[PDB]
RNA sequence: GCGGGCCCGGGUGGAGCCGCCGCAGGUGCAGAUCUUGGUGGUAGUAGCAAAUAUUCAAACGAGAACUUUGAAGGCCGAAGU
């Protein structure tokens, strides 16, 4: 009976919490996976700045030749 | 003791000699907060909007030789910050400073 | 360009749908080796060169 | 984990440590070197001067083109320079090392500095473009850190 | 903390620049929760933020 | 046996004289690590074996 | 053991391995402006200087030179920023 009774005490507390405190709150949106995805994200934008950078004629402004 | 108010008329003219056309005003603003810091023991000093204006009165180049100002000094009432008092300084208009002294305002 | 053809609409549509992130529950199962899309298009760099 | 030079009497002795913090390697092992040996209270104070350029931190390793200052003429030195952020980052790092003697129950006012390390971590890559169709590696130099205190008073 | 969408919105429904959009320094509070116009309209009406007179540019 | 096509399906030239490479036939064109890179020796990436 | 190299001791490692008699080879690297990958000194160095300019107070905030609000000083000056 004291299970049931906590249990009853936690919901009435939610519910007061709630309805006193807690703002606007979404209802699901099948929660964003941004937590692991931050990390997952830095090594996608690692994989972005390794991107093939192409190749390129250095430039030289030689003097003459000799005769 | 510590809550003392009193006027000052800090002479602009001899601390920006010597600096340039667009860094004089800023320069004359950190100067009042170096001799409020110097005169009144408070790292926090606090300047009116209006001093500001004074100060920008006439442009960025041409700044007021002279000007007169209140330093009082106050308690910090609410902020728990390490500095325990803090100096807010006020524009007083005058017209000239002629035989104008350091004249303390008795509260 | 605000006066595309049907065709040219379409094929943005497809590409913006396709443009969204692996959901995390894919993550979950027993035989998979997929951590992130790896085809996440951004509009800055590749350019989708139509 | 692993700790190097491992404490000599871990029963009086606190660990903490850190790992790809984005902070220069050679201006936070200079740091850690001026730090090491000090009293807690000691180095906190050193810290906080050297935020405020009040103390300098000097630089004896990685002294390549930097200036030099009147401050250093106490560590009998030339080079030095005030690092904010190392000092910031360490000053952290001796918050938790000081949290961890408390829970573990021990005199926060008799620890020092026995062991300091700081390590390279890996390079993250940024890209910079230059003259004439060319693109050079931008990196930064993260590292890891990580200390030993131990109470001898 | 962060009034551009009022300031954007009041530009709109007063007609001007959003250069003589006056909003009330003290009690930004109140114009941060008028997201909508249409609220912003009546913040208007009670005069907690103003159209504020052109730039004098004298003829004389 | 090894293939016959093996490092030969590719089209790489090599960049003459003049440039700091090393006279060695490159990966033609293109935006990919796989560019400029090396083929057709047997001392190269992927390349072809030594008498196949 | 002249040598090419090899046999034991200790630590890590966790699943296959070697000697001998013969057979076979895609069988031994210091270089080839060799190929691929990684890492140093340079070096906390060059540099973050084309187009006049910012300052004060408050708010949010763990954190403010760079955000927002208000005030002041400026610029683009109807072929306009
Ligand atoms: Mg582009
Ligand atoms: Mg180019
Ligand atoms: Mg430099
Ligand atoms: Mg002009």
């Amino acid at each position: 009976l004291d299970k049931l009774i906590r249990v009853g005490i936690i919901l009435v507390l939610l519910i007061w919490g709630t309805v006193l405190l807690l703002k606007s709150i979404p209802h699901h949106s099948n929660t964003p996976d941004y937590q692991e995805p931050n990390s997952n994200y830095t090594n996608d934008g690692k994989l972005k700045v390794s991107f093939s950078v192409v190749r390129n004629n250095t430039f030289h402004p030689k003097y003459h030749e000799l005769h | 003791n510590e809550v003392v108010t009193r006027e000052y008329t800090i002479n602009i003219h001899k601390r920006i000699h010597g600096v340039g056309f667009k860094k004089r005003a800023p320069r004359a603003l950190k100067e009042i907060r170096k001799f409020a810091m110097k005169e009144m023991g408070t790292p926090d000093v606090r300047i009116d909007t209006r001093l500001n204006k004074a100060v920008w009165a006439k442009g960025i180049r041409n700044v007021p030789y002279r000007i007169r100002v209140r330093l009082s000094r106050k308690r910090n009432e609410d902020e728990d910050s390490p500095n325990k008092l803090y100096t807010l300084v006020t524009y007083v208009p005058v017209t000239t400073f002629k035989n104008l002294q350091t004249v303390n305002v008795d509260e | 360009s605000s006066h595309k053809t049907f065709r040219i609409k379409r094929f943005l549509a497809k590409k913006q749908k396709q443009n969204r992130p692996i959901p995390q529950w894919i993550r979950m199962k027993t035989g998979n080796k997929i951590r992130y899309n790896s085809k996440r298009r951004h509009w800055r760099r590749t350019k989708l060169g139509l | 984990v692993r700790y190097s030079l491992d404490p000599e009497n871990p029963t009086k002795s606190c660990k903490s440590r850190g790992s790809n913090l984005r902070v220069h390697f050679k201006n936070t092992r200079e740091t850690a070197q001026a730090i090491k040996g000090m009293h807690i209270r000691k180095a906190t104070k050193y810290l906080k001067d050297v935020t405020l350029k009040k103390q300098c931190v000097p630089f004896r390793r990685y002294n390549g083109g930097v200036g030099r200052c009147a401050q250093a003429k106490q560590w009998g030195w030339t080079q030095g320079r005030w690092p904010k952020k190392s000092a910031e980052f360490l000053l952290h790092m001796l918050k938790n090392a000081e949290s961890n003697a408390e829970l573990k129950g021990l005199d926060v006012d008799s620890l020092v500095i026995e062991h300091i390390q700081v390590n390279k971590a890996p390079k993250m890559r940024r890209r910079t473009y230059r003259a004439h169709g060319r693109i050079n590696p931008y990196m930064s130099s993260p590292c890891h850190i990580e200390m030993i205190l131990t109470e001898k008073e | 903390s962060m009034l551009r969408l009022q300031k954007r919105l009041a530009s709109s429904v007063l007609r001007c620049g959003k250069k003589k959009v006056w909003l009330d320094p003290n009690e930004t509070n109140e114009i941060a929760n008028a997201n909508s116009r249409q609220q912003i309209r009546k913040l208007i009406k009670d005069g907690l933020i103003i159209r504020k007179p052109v730039t004098v540019h004298s003829r004389a | 046996a090894v293939s016959e096509l093996a490092g030969h399906q590719t089209s790489a030239e090599s960049w003459g004289t003049g440039r700091a490479v090393a006279r060695i036939p490159r990966v033609r064109g293109g935006g990919t690590h796989r560019s400029g890179q090396g083929a057709f020796g047997n001392m190269c990436r992927g390349g072809r074996m030594f008498a196949p």
